Protein backbone atom coordinates (compact mmCIF):
# COMPACT_ATOMS: atom_id res chain seq x y z
CA UNK A 1 0.00 0.00 0.00
CA UNK A 2 1.39 3.77 -0.80
CA UNK A 3 -0.83 4.46 2.30
CA UNK A 4 2.01 3.80 4.31
CA UNK A 5 5.03 4.93 1.56
CA UNK A 6 3.57 8.31 1.04
CA UNK A 7 3.48 8.30 5.10
CA UNK A 8 7.37 7.30 5.28
CA UNK A 9 8.56 9.98 2.40
CA UNK A 10 6.65 12.68 2.64
CA UNK A 11 5.99 15.58 5.54
CA UNK A 12 2.76 16.03 7.36
CA UNK A 13 2.28 19.83 6.30
CA UNK A 14 1.93 18.51 2.75
CA UNK A 15 -0.63 15.37 3.40
CA UNK A 16 -2.73 18.00 5.30
CA UNK A 17 -2.83 20.24 2.29
CA UNK A 18 -2.85 17.09 -0.04
CA UNK A 19 -5.86 16.28 1.60
CA UNK A 20 -7.49 19.10 2.77
CA UNK A 21 -6.80 19.96 -1.33
CA UNK A 22 -8.49 16.63 -2.22
CA UNK A 23 -11.80 17.30 0.45
CA UNK A 24 -12.21 20.84 -1.33
CA UNK A 25 -12.40 18.88 -4.26
CA UNK A 26 -14.92 16.55 -2.85
CA UNK A 27 -12.62 13.33 -3.30
CA UNK A 28 -11.52 10.20 -1.23
CA UNK A 29 -7.61 10.78 -0.30
CA UNK A 30 -7.33 7.04 0.78
CA UNK A 31 -9.51 5.74 -2.11
CA UNK A 32 -7.78 7.11 -4.70
CA UNK A 33 -3.91 6.86 -3.70
CA UNK A 34 -1.91 7.71 -6.71
CA UNK A 35 -4.02 11.27 -7.06
CA UNK A 36 -2.80 11.62 -3.03
CA UNK A 37 0.87 11.34 -4.74
CA UNK A 38 0.48 13.01 -7.76
CA UNK A 39 -1.07 16.03 -5.62
CA UNK A 40 1.81 15.41 -2.79
CA UNK A 41 4.78 15.73 -5.25
CA UNK A 42 3.08 19.05 -7.12
CA UNK A 43 2.88 20.04 -3.82
CA UNK A 44 6.28 19.57 -2.66
CA UNK A 45 8.10 20.76 -5.42
CA UNK A 46 6.63 23.91 -5.66
CA UNK A 47 8.13 24.44 -1.35
CA UNK A 48 11.41 22.44 -3.18
CA UNK A 49 11.54 25.96 -5.17
CA UNK B 1 7.62 25.00 -15.51
CA UNK B 2 7.47 21.54 -16.69
CA UNK B 3 9.22 18.78 -15.12
CA UNK B 4 9.25 15.01 -14.79
CA UNK B 5 11.19 11.87 -13.59
CA UNK B 6 13.42 10.80 -16.25
CA UNK B 7 15.70 13.88 -16.02
CA UNK B 8 13.40 15.85 -18.78
CA UNK B 9 11.86 19.33 -18.18
CA UNK B 10 11.02 22.64 -19.56
CA UNK B 11 11.12 26.12 -18.57
CA UNK B 12 9.01 28.69 -19.85
CA UNK B 13 11.77 31.24 -19.10
CA UNK B 14 15.64 30.41 -18.70
CA UNK B 15 16.80 33.00 -15.58
CA UNK B 16 13.73 31.97 -13.53
CA UNK B 17 15.25 29.14 -12.57
CA UNK B 18 19.28 28.91 -11.96
CA UNK B 19 20.94 25.35 -12.64
CA UNK B 20 20.72 25.27 -7.78
CA UNK B 21 16.78 23.96 -7.32
CA UNK B 22 17.05 22.38 -10.89
CA UNK B 23 18.76 19.92 -9.12
CA UNK B 24 17.25 19.06 -6.60
CA UNK B 25 14.00 18.75 -8.24
CA UNK B 26 14.96 16.37 -10.38
CA UNK B 27 17.07 14.71 -7.64
CA UNK B 28 13.94 14.18 -5.56
CA UNK B 29 11.81 13.08 -8.41
CA UNK B 30 14.06 10.62 -9.76
CA UNK B 31 14.63 9.50 -6.43
CA UNK B 32 10.95 8.86 -5.43
CA UNK B 33 10.45 7.82 -8.69
CA UNK B 34 13.22 4.67 -7.95
CA UNK B 35 11.95 4.54 -4.82
CA UNK B 36 8.67 3.23 -6.03
CA UNK B 37 10.13 1.60 -8.52
CA UNK B 38 12.08 0.03 -5.70
CA UNK B 39 8.97 -1.42 -3.77
CA UNK B 40 6.34 -1.79 -7.00
CA UNK B 41 4.12 1.28 -6.46
CA UNK B 42 5.03 2.85 -9.79
CA UNK B 43 2.48 0.44 -11.59
CA UNK B 44 -0.66 1.34 -9.63
CA UNK B 45 0.61 4.86 -10.72
CA UNK B 46 0.76 4.69 -14.15
CA UNK B 47 -2.34 2.36 -14.03
CA UNK B 48 -5.83 3.33 -14.76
Amino acid sequence: SMDTFITRNFQTTIIQKAKNTMAEFSEDPELQPAMLFNICVHLEVCYVI
Amino acid sequence: MIFSYNQDYSLSNESSLDEEGKGRVLSRLTELQAELSLKNLWQVLIGE
